[PDB]
């Protein structure tokens, strides 16, 4: 069996919790346990990675230092644009938002992108360029700009 | 993505398309700048509107 070095990423090594939008703890433990475990949660991961919450964390909450939205945009062909949100506070990384929208550049999903970056209060928008290709920044900045 | 709408431009205009592809390529024959790579690999797509087919299918066996 393969089984410590076949597959590096297991759901067994992060923390889950129902996050404030606004304030934070400023650290926490981790201990997998019966009493920290999750099981109504849906759970494709492989047999045994169950889902945690953390075990003891600070009693101290702050507001988040930095904010970003993550775009990846649709290739050649069909396929789902994929995005992501995530905040940070000193050394930890929050994970809020994934998903995807299917379609090109057209503006249903630019409207979409658009308004979810209204909707979490982001900071900077971030995404991928290749081989000079040079024109999603310019399609999808006067449409950010309204809202 | 169409940056500039060929068709449209036409029906207003009463210019065939065609004539639009000569009035870029008289242009770019006069022009003092050399051309970068993305211009280079994108001539073939307006040249083919001058050649015959029996010509193109030399292009395409040279390319």
């Amino acid at each position: 069996l393969s089984d410590a070095e076949k597959y590096p990423l297991r759901l067994r090594d992060a923390i889950v919790c129902a996050v404030d939008p606004e304030r934070a703890p400023l650290s926490y433990q981790w201990l997998p346990n019966r009493q920290n475990r999750n099981e109504e949660l849906p759970n494709v991961g492989l047999k045994g990675d169950d889902i945690h919450a953390f075990h003891t964390c600070s009693s101290r909450t702050a507001e988040y230092q930095s904010k970003i939205l993550v775009i990846d945009p649709s290739g050649r062909g069909k396929d789902e644009t994929g995005y992501a949100v995530l905040y940070s506070l000193n050394g930890y990384i929050y994970l809020m938002e994934v998903g995807g929208f299917r379609g090109g550049y057209d503006d249903a999903t630019l409207e979409k992108l658009a308004k979810k970056a209204k909707q979490w209060k982001v900071q900077t928008v971030v995404h991928e360029s290749n081989f000079g290709d040079g024109m999603f920044g310019k399609i999808f900045s006067p449409i950010l700009l309204k809202h | 993505y169409e940056i500039f709408p060929f068709s449209l431009a036409s029906r207003l205009s009463g210019i065939s398309e065609k004539e639009i592809f000569g009035i870029t390529l008289e242009a770019i024959a006069e022009s003092p700048e050399p051309a970068n790579s993305d211009r280079l690999f994108s001539l073939p797509g307006l040249l083919v509107s001058k050649l015959e087919s029996n010509e193109a299918l030399d292009v395409l066996s040279y390319a």
